[PDB]
């Protein structure tokens, strides 16, 4: 029950949520490990994220991370940039 | 379904090397969504495997099938 | 017209490929099947492409037109030992 | 020295692919970019090698290449 390990539980209960509902919409479960390998696979995701956006606002001279890092994050794939984007200008009013 | 942004923001946190590096709200919510999206698709793939091999359920085995390529996407 | 520049690039690219990984091959005292050095060789030509586009894109990600030292950098970011090597060499110059 | 990539070569693979015809590479950056390239290769090669070592194998065939394929992906 430390810090870290209250964190994972709350990300893994999140991709047991998000699981269910894929689950639900494909009628194909998902077996304990299956969702707890996700869970953990999304809580080393999000160290990698973490440096990246941190690289690239000092890449900017910035210490605060921006909107223009997260889409850095998603510049891989055409239709991920173009989810994200939209998703950016939407929260952007 | 959806993140926390209080828990995407201890989580980025965890893991920046500078103490005096911060996250804007905006990027925060981003970031929010951008964690759901990598869930969903390692998901959506685990299925699709599981479908291709005729499995009963998405098992372990299926998804480390996806992982590789799903890495490299993100 | 198109196809040929970029088919010969490609030639270019597979020769001294073969030539690096003969080296390699000598060295190890290994070998290397042509099937191999072929497959390495279409790598390094997809590889490229990245290279570039994120190039691009981290040096208008700091407001400028002209990739530098910095650029390069970030592209060597995800492997400690990898951007040790790539910031000795950098510094080199 | 030995073998290595052309800095012309390398500069006209990355002017094959970048999106604003504005873009230019310095020199030190392309200098760079000709090491940066050299190593991936060299990583392939040399991970290949390791791997087909590590079946007791005679020659680095693609089955072995491909089992060091993602790793390197993922490094470069």
């Amino acid at each position: 029950f430390s810090y870290q390990q209250r964190l994972k539980a709350a990300v893994h209960y999140t991709v047991g949520c998000l699981c269910e509902e894929v689950a639900l919409d494909k009628e194909m479960q998902f077996s304990k490990q299956t969702i707890a390998a996700i869970s953990e696979l999304t809580f080393r995701q999000c160290e990698n994220f973490a440096k990246d956006l941190e690289m690239f606002a000092r890449h900017a001279k910035r210490t605060t991370i921006n909107t223009e890092d997260v889409k850095l994050l998603a510049r891989r794939s055409n239709s991920l940039l173009k989810y994200i984007t939209d998703k950016s200008e939407e929260i952007a009013q | 379904s959806g993140f926390r942004k209080e828990l995407v923001s201890r989580l980025l946190h965890l893991h920046f090397k500078d103490d005096k590096t911060k996250v804007s709200g905006d990027a925060l919510q981003l970031m929010v969504e951008l964690l759901k999206v990598f869930v969903v698709e390692a998901a959506v793939r685990g299925v699709r495997q599981a479908q291709a091999e005729d499995a009963l359920r998405v098992d372990v085995d299926q998804l480390e099938k996806v992982l590789p390529q799903l890495l490299l996407d993100f």
